[PDB]
DNA sequence: CAATATCCCGAGTACATGCACAGGATGTATATATCTGACACGTGCCTGGAGACTAGGGAGTAATCCCCTTGGCGGTTAAAACGCGGGGGACAGCGCGTACGTGCGTTTAAGCGGTGCTAGAGCTGTCTACGACCAATTGAGCGGCCTCGGCA
């Protein structure tokens, strides 16, 4: 049965910043493991913010609210400004 | 009459290490929460409560950071606490370097 | 400034009930920079939480979720 | 089994110690560091087991381990999750 | 003089390989597991992500140590100094 | 021995707490439900065992002086205690937000059929990277030639 993994996006990622350049297969394992560390933490701190405030959805407020404390500087200012690109596109 | 240095500091001890009460005063402490908060935010208010829980919170963390502090100070032969005391507290702790 | 409000015996006192018996003149100006960094720190996200919930107060709750999230929890005011 | 904690010899000891960055240890440092390393393997392959146990195997498995350290503030990146 | 010692800090920091023994280090991991379970059995990688994480837990430990010895104008580690990364630490 | 201090005991002191009360929202209670997954059944793998061998390492020792350790050092302030300043502390009210209620209508979940994205396949099919070896360079120490200062 199918296993499933964020293997190929990061490899897509990757020729989008150095077109040479590559991934050995043990240091695949490293950003198949950080890309779901992240998504996780995002995730539960996105359930408990909806939580506390008795929501039931999870809109992007839910969300850019639990990247702006989950990020811890200059970071969090870009991957705000990163995030309002695509939705704001997909909203067209 | 006159007592010995040191006489007095083990005296101080032995009375804010068996009191709970807060230690800073209230305005001046109410004040600085005030002047942090409003470089992020502009035309906050505060319940009254919220400056509390921050008070009873920064004490208990200053006096734990002394705590820790004391420890090396003592490891490194002297009574006395010092900056480079604190620095080496902080960095174990993995706080600031 | 009002930072200097945080005046000298009152980090004598913080001091001794930590146990210290003697202080470096450099301690003074030196524990206001660990402070300052701290309240700095529950600040942002008490702020946080209160701009994600439209209200432009902060409450008690603020400040707990804000050091709950940071592994400095208290027990005092609403777990 | 017998006696395992002293196959942690003490030219190892002095190469974990030398990527760390030390220049001279005192004798005492062979045996307080396997004292460290015991107690942090009890632990962890504590954690490791209950979670076994919880699935019914008998053959511990390496997301077992992983989600044992995770919990502990430890997370290590290679194994997956 | 004093030299070859610190000729070591420089290979070390370089590789990347586990420091312990293999066989002696699984061998340990079958002692200390058999009081929580008798007859387990450990998958092969599973006895690698321990070592993984021990290797980088204490190697951790030992750079917080030197900073103590440091402290102390001293040059050389002593079991005070672990006692009080640990203290200080909180473990 | 004198002195400042902590300890200790009884009077007198607001309100805090534990309680009784009305009443409301929710926990119960019964019937129904499918389906989670329990359980049962084999599938096939690796976890393990078990051997032979080198070579890497480990352990040991030997010599030793580096570094730690200690004493004794000389130098200057945190502490002690007081005088002395202003500032943290205790009341009167405004209205702005927060809550909360109303009706606001945006979107998701679901179930629908179609279909192309992905993730397991190869010996894919090589050839980056991995040893293996060679070559350059700098630096350091040891000989060797040569002016001059203190001594006959």
């Amino acid at each position: 049965s199918r296993k499933e993994s964020y293997s190929i996006y990061v490899y897509k990622v990757l020729k989008q910043v150095h077109p040479d350049t590559g991934i050995s297969s043990k240091a695949m394992g490293i950003m198949n493991s950080f890309v779901n560390d992240i998504f996780e933490r995002i995730a539960g701190e996105a359930s408990r913010l909806a939580h506390y405030n008795k929501r039931s959805t999870i809109t992007s407020r839910e969300i850019q609210t639990a990247v702006r404390l989950l990020l811890p500087g200059e970071l969090a200012k870009h991957a705000v400004s990163e995030g309002t690109k695509a939705v704001t596109k997909y909203t067209s | 009459h006159r007592y010995r240095p040191g006489t007095v500091a083990l005296r101080e001890i032995r009375r804010y290490q068996k009191s709970t009460e807060l230690l800073i005063r209230k305005l001046p402490f109410q004040r600085l929460v005030r002047e942090i908060a409003q470089d992020f935010k502009t035309d906050l208010r505060f319940q009254s409560s919220a400056v509390m829980a921050l008070q009873e919170a920064c004490e208990a963390y200053l006096v734990g950071l002394f705590e820790d502090t004391n420890l090396c100070a003592i490891h490194a032969k002297r009574v006395t606490i010092m900056p480079k005391d604190i620095q080496l507290a902080r960095r174990i702790r993995g706080e600031r370097a | 400034d009002n930072i200097q409000g945080i005046t000298k015996p009152a980090i004598r006192r913080l001091a001794r009930r930590g146990g210290v018996k003697r202080i470096s003149g450099l301690i003074y100006e030196e524990t206001r920079g660990v402070l300052k960094v701290f309240l700095e720190n529950v600040i942002r996200d008490a702020v946080t939480y209160t701009e994600h919930a439209k209200r432009k107060t902060v409450t008690a709750m603020d400040v707990v979720y804000a050091l709950k999230r940071q592994g400095r929890t208290l027990y005092g005011f609403g777990g």
